């Protein structure tokens, strides 16, 4: 960028910080709030787009109201009839109530393709889907609103979020994790679906390894999930049947990868 | 002609050399001649052969760039590669192939050894399911090809090319080199591109980026010979009438064949480098830096000595100065899916549908694809939709993956119709294989936003299609200011980025071109000048222009698109 301005990333970023200083410095807690407060941190906090905080402008008129916002009363007063929007915002309350980064642009953009599950990301996005909301999701909700209809693809997300809360959600420490593991077979529960292809194509089968991408197939899955034994990877890989000596590599490297880098029971 | 030309008098020798079917073009195109011979025996070498993607593609050897030798390693020096003259600069470029697997490290150790900065690649890596050139550039991180160690630091592509920055190092040594590439991404799979506008850009871009004290620039292609020649042509004549006001075509590439082989290896080419030039000749220079729009516009307002009308009119007239292309827009089967009878989609830009068994025309819409800002294809420009086109107005924005509609009109204005109802509005519709569920609608002071569940009947797949609606056009002329149009422009694309939707973003008024233009031309001016920090105006429109016929059609609609840029820019640090 060229050229800059309060319309930059940072420029918002830090006006969000500093509102949100402003708040706990003055001391008020949520339902405190003025009008004009709660619309600014519906904005810069929450993120939510401009005819929601248009809705929010015109009806509610304290934080004390927002708060007791019941469901029913959200669709009709702030207009949002999404449901996953809903549970954004009641989330979103929620969290500064018991107070007083990763949200969905990183879940679409990082999180998700990472687990192997790339195809999800506009569906996510467009439901605002972020870290927090992600244990709190239906399978009503997985199923046709997040078009997540192949069951494994579910449990592949299930085990993705298992792993985050076994981090604390700690992105950085994720991150950090990621690079330590690179180059090693040590703690997979951690590895990536890139990480995954390189460990396949690192055994010898460079031919199947692309086949993984949007198969859902990551670290935590192979990691967390007993269930799942070298013959569900095989053809997740499209590895012919009659191909033995590859079913052979393969399981005796699946072994190799669970034993050196998980406490899994095998 | 055989010689030097006055920019003056380009355009009456190109309609000379073009009378009689071209008969002048080829005779002149044909009578090209260095007139002497030349030695290739480096390039025909047993062990040499293998590095050349053609055999019948060589390289001079007075001309040819020799690296340095490897001990042990014979025809260590070769690469099927020729230095070319620019204008008044010798040795200016390198036109090479585009590198085999296997004289990558060759291709990257010339770079090194030339000192370049800059590499030109005139081609997709792969063009109709046939290997144009091998990638030779690691995709993520740092490869190692031969001494050469190339590390991809960044990364940009834009709409027709794309620029990426290296950092070089070679081994044994601690010196650090940068190096920066351009790819053309939008020269045709056959033949020659059908406007010189884009490649024009291109070599701009280039001209801007390339330092003045690097070693030579490579260029290449394929054999390094047809689309390089173009380029290399193309950029010297560029400079030569910056400095004279004159070019010498056929005495150029008749020196450039004294160099490498086949330079401009077919006559559309040569051809494509007249009218490229033409236009240059005739569209002047229009980028001005954010700086100096104020003035710019002012100086725009105001009516040159001689003239009779303002400088912003004859500007916007020159749009349309660079003038069978209505094919499936002109059959009887599809007129009645024109709204206005005269504004058809061009058949090379037009988007289609699937046809449908037994019946024709059954994959025509009166709509275009163009260009954004970062990629092709980036919106789809159409007419307000007829009630008799509303069944495969849903089905284009199905098929083409749209989920964004951009609506710059009221249903009537004026008393007349500008745009059907195509949406529910209180229950649900089927439109032929669609079924419309209206979910919600917003009111904002200057747009409303539909939000629809469409449903495809065939399989049960759903997707939610968003309408913007701009209702603060006033029915006649142009808005005063352009505070909320600017807005909304940033809503509509603040929305595709922050739901993820990759699709193309829909955009209509009445035929499709003024209001249409307006959006389409702002969203790639704006977004261009927050990172790039200039503004081309009219090469933006004129772009478009050749994408949609009469893409921003008056004066006003044009002198807003300024007005609206300068408005934008005060919102920003320095203004």
């Amino acid at each position: 960028a060229k050229l800059t301005g309060p319309g930059d990333k940072d420029r918002r970023n830090k006006r969000k910080h500093e509102l949100l200083e402003e708040a706990c410095r003055q001391g008020l807690p949520f339902a405190a709030w003025d009008g004009p407060t709660v619309v600014s941190w519906l904005e810069l906090w929450v993120g939510m787009p401009a005819w929601y905080v248009a809705a929010c402008r015109a009806n509610v008129k304290s934080g004390a109201i927002m708060a007791n916002l019941s469901d029913t009363e959200i669709q009709r007063e702030i207009g949002i009839s999404n449901p996953l929007h809903r549970l954004k915002l009641r989330l979103a309350i929620q969290e500064m109530v018991s107070l007083t980064d990763m949200n969905h642009e990183w879940v679409g953009n990082d999180w998700l393709p990472s687990l192997g599950l790339p195809q999800y990301r506009s569906y996510f996005m467009e439901s605002l889907v972020d870290a927090r909301m992600l244990d709190h999701l239906n399978k009503k909700e997985l199923r046709g609103q997040l078009k997540m209809v192949d069951s494994f693809h579910r449990v592949s997300l299930h085990y993705g979020i298992m792993c985050l809360k076994r981090l604390n959600y700690d992105r950085k420490d994720l991150e950090r994790r990621r690079e330590e593991s690179q180059t090693q077979i040590r703690d997979v529960m951690v590895w990536s679906n890139e990480r995954v292809m390189g460990w396949v194509s690192g055994l010898g089968l460079k031919e199947f390894a692309t086949n993984l991408t949007e198969s859902g197939v990551h670290g935590a899955l192979l990691a967390l999930d007993e269930t799942f034994d070298y013959s569900d990877l095989a053809l997740l890989l499209q590895i012919p049947t009659q191909n033995a000596q590859a079913r052979q590599l393969l399981e005796k490297e699946f072994s190799n990868l669970i034993s050196l880098g998980t406490d899994r029971r095998l | 002609h055989m010689g030097s030309i006055p920019i003056t008098d380009l355009a009456d020798n190109i309609e000379r050399l073009k009378a009689n079917d071209g008969l002048k073009f080829s005779q002149e195109y044909e009578s090209i001649d260095p007139g002497q011979q030349f030695t290739w025996e480096n390039s025909n070498l047993e062990v040499n052969k293998p590095k050349n993607r053609y055999a019948n593609v060589i390289a001079y050897d007075h001309s040819r760039v020799i690296l340095t030798s490897i001990d042990g390693v014979p025809g260590s020096d070769y690469i099927n590669a020729n230095y070319i003259d620019g204008y008044r600069k010798q040795n200016a470029y390198i036109a090479t192939q585009g590198p085999l697997p296997e004289t990558m490290g060759d291709f990257w150790r010339m770079v090194w050894e030339q000192r370049t900065a800059t590499v030109v690649m005139m081609t997709r890596l792969e063009e109709k399911s046939r290997v144009k050139c091998d990638q030779y550039w690691p995709a993520r991180g740092t490869e190692t090809c031969g001494l050469i160690q190339v590390t991809l630091l960044d990364t940009v592509e834009l709409a027709t090319y794309t620029v990426r920055t290296f950092a070089l190092h070679k081994s044994g040594s601690s010196e650090k080199r940068e190096l920066r590439q351009f790819q053309f991404m939008a020269w045709p799979d056959h033949g020659v591109p059908e406007y010189p506008t884009p490649i024009l850009a291109f070599l701009r871009r280039v001209k801007a980026c390339n330092p003045l004290d690097a070693g030579p620039m490579v260029v290449h292609c394929s054999a390094g010979v047809g689309r390089t020649g173009c380029f290399i042509v193309i950029d010297a004549m560029l400079e030569r009438m910056k400095h004279e006001k004159t070019v010498d075509i056929y005495g150029h590439v008749t020196c450039m064949r004294s160099q490498r082989n086949y330079m401009v290896q077919t006559e559309d080419q040569y051809v494509f480098i007249h009218e490229a030039l033409l236009e240059a000749a005739t569209c002047g220079h229009t980028e001005v830096p954010a700086r100096n729009l104020y003035a710019h516009i002012q100086k725009l307002g105001q009516v040159p000595p001689g003239e009779s009308v303002t400088a912003m009119e004859l500007e916007f007239k020159l749009l349309a100065s660079s003038k069978s292309r209505f094919i499936s827009a002109n059959l009887p089967c599809n007129k009645f899916k024109n709204r206005l009878v005269n504004i058809m989609p061009y058949e090379l830009t037009r988007v289609c549908l699937q046809p449908i068994r037994g019946v024709e025309g059954s994959d025509y819409i009166n709509a275009s694809f163009l260009d954004g800002y970062r990629q092709q294809k980036a919106y789809i420009a159409t007419q307000g939709p007829l009630a008799e086109s509303t069944e495969d107005f849903w089905r284009m924005l199905w098929e083409h993956n749209s989920t964004i509609i951009v609506m710059l009109t009221k249903l009537r204005e004026m008393g007349r119709e500008k745009c059907h109802q195509y949406w529910p509005a209180e229950r649900s519709a089927r439109y032929q294989y669609f079924v419309v569920d209206p979910m919600a609608e917003y009111n904002m002071p200057q747009y409303i936003l539909r939000e629809f569940k469409v449903t495809d009947a065939r399989d049960g797949q759903s997707r939610t299609i968003r309408q913007f609606q701009f209702t603060d056009w006033p029915e006649q002329g142009v808005p005063k200011t352009g505070e909320g149009f600017i807005d909304f422009i940033g809503q509509v694309h603040k929305t595709k980025e922050q739901f993820g939707q990759d699709g193309p973003i829909t955009v209509h008024c009445s035929a499709g071109v003024g209001r249409t233009g307006v959006f389409i031309t702002l969203s790639i001016v704006l977004e261009r000048m927050r990172y790039e920090g200039v503004v081309d105006m009219f090469q933006t429109v004129k772009t478009l222009r050749t994408q949609r016929p009469a893409m921003v059609q008056t004066e006003d609609q044009y002198q807003l698109c300024y007005r609206a840029a300068l408005e934008y820019l005060g919102s920003f640090d320095h203004y």
